[PDB]
């Protein structure tokens, strides 16, 4: 469990 | 060496991520790693740190992170990584690009290093459209550099730099025997056979190198094939959630050649699966998102005895099919076979710093 | 009153078949015919027509119904029937379950009859390949409803319920003589007789039903039998594409009785060859797949002289074999005959409303 | 002048 919880195109 | 590094900063500037590359080979025994830079400076919120974490989940419902949509989410890799105050120097071994990105940058160029793991799922995200009773699923590598006292704290879009890159697969050609196969049929009222025999010149492929199909077809029989029908499916298997079966022809040639009665025929066709072609409409497992030119038909999954099947996700695997359809003049049926192929990633390259920025993004 | 229909349904539960029975005995003149109803919903696809097709086809090479394995099919019965549009018919009448069917499904659902031919094999499969090569091989009949524009173009898993039903044989008891065998034995320097006489009952066949052998022994030497052996054997010629021998015993009982020099000795042994006993005993020659509760050792084939023996595929056989075993003094010997019986399916039972529906799917 | 279809898919599941 080593902490928990982009792709532009207009 | 007109050295290409691509470069994302802040919404608003006071963070900026550089980035070797984009994707990220995975050679079966060991993934390059995430080498790259974060370059802060010292002045806005949290004057305490600032952090960089790669993640890796399985999502379904939309495809990025989001709250709103998100019906699943299974976690597969995160690593944490502290990047300013620098944190204890065993994980200073530094890359020769990591060198030159502090020497060419200010003071305030601070290194980060990830290593992923072999055997995780490699990029994929997979649409489902008319057909289909789903939504938008995948697998993404996502980076996010973000400044904060704590990392407990709640993050800061005004803060986070966040860019998913792509890990891709890559097999070596393994030679040995090809891909063969071969059925035969005998139809009602007689005992002639008619057999097919199919070859492909490898096993391994990798994106837009053709395929070479070698057919044999023995007709002893009184019938004539009207025709050949070469092609090949890409088969998408959700093992995540709400299980499905997708399939989908990605590449197909139906040549007007005929085999005429107690004949024999052969012939190498050689046709090659795009996804180029009309993007892909629905249901296709892809590495990428649809909207780049970058992306390709996803890699398929590479299994392994003892594997845990299920936390792969998404099981890709194509297969080319010969169809014989069969009739004599004037109810007609079809005598076909199919070949297993690995869909694989070409590798990129095998064959002071002039270092110039890209900026991060797909086009 | 009573009565047991079976039902299937296809994945997108539009189309549904209805069948008085899974196993449809050929009585040697005549099979039971293939009398069923089919259930169609016109608004999916309204202009479409429900055809259902009977195919007998023997397969090798991982008999199921998929491609990937597949590398023999002789097709030996076909019966294409146009059953939504009532088409002008053969005219054969409509049968009492057909009419109680419809009477009770509604004028959505339409009849569809086969008439099995007589002298065609009766539903049999096989796993070979001890230490050598051979793949799994049957004769299956498949029935299939499938809505469709036209025969022409290929089905779709939606639409199509594919029941494989059996046809399974019997014959009814012969009179004349039981099986009976003799042989007899002078060993080395003795001159005197050793005499072992068998018999059985010609008919002694149906499933289940045990096999009484009675044993004599005229033992006129100065050895003793140690102990005798009993078996029940089944032989198997693949006679189609690759041909191959199998022989494997069904039944035994090893008997600690022994006959004394110069005396005389019988008995009767009893034997029920039994397909529990033997199950994956490399699977070879049942009447159904080896999940199924249903299934048995296959039948023995009818032949007749001149019948063609190669598109039956599969030629089954029985014999009992009755071994004497001997070691006295200080390469110890075997004395055996061995008699041949026919096996067979027992007879079924001769001689609103109570139907009883459940699922075609097999336990 | 011609034979009967050459069927092809599975139905009954197996786990």
């Amino acid at each position: 469990d080593d902490g928990v919880s982009d792709c532009l195109d207009q | 060496k007109g050295t290409r590094v691509f470069k994302k900063a802040s919404p608003n500037g006071k963070l900026t991520v550089y980035l070797g590359k984009r994707d990220f080979v995975d050679h079966i025994d060991l993934v390059d790693p995430v080498d790259g830079v974060v370059l802060v400076d010292p002045e806005y919120l949290k004057e305490r740190r600032v952090y960089v974490t790669l993640t890796v989940a399985f999502r379904y419902g939309r495809e990025d992170l989001d709250v709103l949509g998100l019906t699943f989410r299974k976690d597969l890799f995160v690593a944490n990584v502290q990047s300013f105050p620098p944190a204890p120097e065993d994980k200073k071994p530094l890359t020769r690009l990591q060198e030159r990105l502090i020497k060419k940058l200010g003071e305030h160029a601070y290194p980060f290093t990830f290593e992923i793991p072999p055997n995780l799922p490699s990029s994929v995200t997979l649409q489902p459209g008319p057909e289909d009773t789903g939504k938008a699923l995948g697998v993404d590598y996502e980076v996010k550099a973000f400044v904060a006292e704590n990392l407990e704290e709640k993050i800061h879009k005004r803060n986070s730099v966040r860019l998913v890159i792509r890990k891709v697969q890559y097999a070596p050609e393994r030679p040995g025997p090809q891909p063969t196969a071969e059925t035969t049929r005998q139809f009602l009222m007689s005992d002639k056979p008619l057999h097919l025999e199919a070859s492909l010149d490898k096993e391994i492929y990798y994106h837009g190198e053709p395929i070479s199909v070698n057919v044999h077809v023995t007709n002893n029989t009184n019938k004539t094939v009207k025709k050949i029908k070469i092609s090949v499916r890409q088969y998408a298997d959700i093992v995540l959630f709400n299980t499905a079966q997708y399939k989908v022809p990605v590449a197909m040639e139906e040549a007007d050649d005929t085999v005429a009665p107690s004949s024999t025929f052969s012939k190498v066709y050689t046709l090659t699966p795009f996804l180029a072609n009309n993007r892909e409409k629905r249901g296709l497992a892809l590495d990428g998102k649809l909207k780049h030119e970058d992306t390709n038909l996803a890699s398929s999954t590479l299994l392994r005895e003892g594997a845990n099947r299920e936390i792969l996700g998404i099981i890709v695997s194509y297969k080319v099919k010969v169809k014989l359809v069969v009739s004599r003049g004037g109810a007609s049926s079809d005598v076909a076979v199919e070949l297993p192929f690995t869909l694989m990633h070409p590798k990129p390259k095998e064959e002071d710093d002039d270092i110039v920025f890209e900026d991060f993004a797909r086009q």
